[PDB]
């Protein structure tokens, strides 16, 4: 870790999609509980975020 | 202020900053081995080997006892003493990288336990163990990289002699209720007898026990009155109740007489007490060896007479 892995990652969009700035950064250490995997795909009905930051800027990397 | 380390477990410099806890006495042969090990540059992780009830738990106080009272050397002064309880055991392992590293921007939090294998092979946290000899050549001694990082400390029961100096320095902590008077002989006799019969939970824990029921009917037994308030003060009770019944019943002719009854009565109970307590605080209650014996009688089933010699 730290070897340089997010720069290339960044390098990468800069190249491809014209920009470096379009990248939606995911932390799984955020994501533990069983119930996490309801936050990124969407707020469940009766409650109330990766599909709704990917659908606005469809050319991102994940 | 380490403030996650503060809430995620229990500080040692706060509590024994007041001194509201009874002083570790006995131990002192170990206050300088902790901070011994602590200021090696290999091996700077102490490991309290022994049995669980030996008094590890005692080794762990009186390193942070000696920060008030600026006892520590310069090598280990000002620093707090952190201790992580096995109770608050994935998510488990989300929140160990953050205490790690405030320990290492501080510099002075000394970790004490009872995942860390990088933490431990740099040396950046200084924790101190506490795991019992079984548990420590299964899981420490298999790993080569914990091997040469935690040196382990000889933690034991301590010499006959050592635990009749932790009465002494005691007992004036024990003398601030009832202002009794204890003699000096129970103090050596409660270590003698302690080991001969009860010698499974190791010291000192299993040498301070012959003094819990052992002499105990001699101070307030003569406290007692012989036949003197158990009547006066029956008399008093019977007199206001009846007192109270007269009044709503318009019968003041037998009322009259009740009060100046219980108005001398009431007198003489405060003069029947004060001349009871008068005769009996000049003297004083000592312990005395014939009654020592007399606990210990009960605990294994040996006469009073086999143990009285």
């Amino acid at each position: 870790t730290g070897v340089g892995k997010t720069e290339l990652a960044r390098a990468l969009a800069e190249s491809m999609f014209g920009d470096d700035d379009a990248m939606i950064r995911v932390d799984m250490s955020e994501f533990m509980e069983k119930h996490a995997v309801s936050r990124l795909v969407g707020a469940p009905p009766g409650y109330v975020q990766l599909t709704e930051k990917v659908r606005r800027k469809p050319y991102s990397v994940i | 202020n380490t403030p996650t380390l503060d809430s995620l477990a229990r500080d040692l410099t706060v509590i024994a900053k007041d001194g509201t806890l009874d002083p570790v006495i006995g131990r002192d042969k170990e206050i300088t081995r902790v901070i011994e090990v602590l200021s090696r540059r290999t091996k700077n992780n102490p490991v309290l080997i022994g049995e669980p009830g030996v008094g590890k738990t005692a080794i762990a106080e009186g390193l942070a006892q000696a920060i008030v009272n600026n006892e520590v050397p310069e090598t280990l002064k000002d620093k707090r003493v952190m201790s992580l309880d096995m109770g608050t055991v994935g998510e488990f392992e989300e929140r160990l990288k953050k205490v790690m590293e405030e320990i290492q921007q501080a510099g002075n939090v000394i970790l004490f336990i009872d995942i860390l294998k990088p933490a431990l092979a740099r040396g950046e946290l200084q924790c101190i163990g506490a795991t019992t000899l079984d548990e420590y050549r299964k899981n420490i001694e298999k790993d080569a990289a914990l091997e040469r990082r935690f040196q382990p400390v000889q933690v034991d029961e301590p010499s006959v002699v050592d635990t009749v100096a932790i009465l002494k320095g005691l007992r004036d902590r024990y003398e601030a209720h009832h202002r009794i008077n204890i003699s000096d002989e129970a103090i050596e006799a409660a270590v003698k007898l302690s080991n001969r019969y009860v010698s499974d939970r190791f010291l000192p824990d299993k040498a301070i026990d012959l003094i819990d029921e052992a002499s105990s009917k001699v101070r307030l037994k003569s406290h007692t009155t012989p036949n003197n308030l158990k009547e006066i003060e029956q008399e008093i009770e019977k007199v206001k109740n009846e007192k109270d019944a007269a009044v709503h019943a318009q019968e003041f002719e037998n009322a009259a007489n009740l009060r100046d009854k219980q108005t001398k009565l009431e007198k003489q109970y405060e003069e029947a007490k004060n001349e009871w307590k008068n005769a009996q605080n000049g003297m004083s209650t000592s312990l005395s060896e014939e009654d020592i014996a007399e606990v210990i009688a009960g605990w294994t089933g040996i006469p009073l007479t086999k143990i009285n010699e």
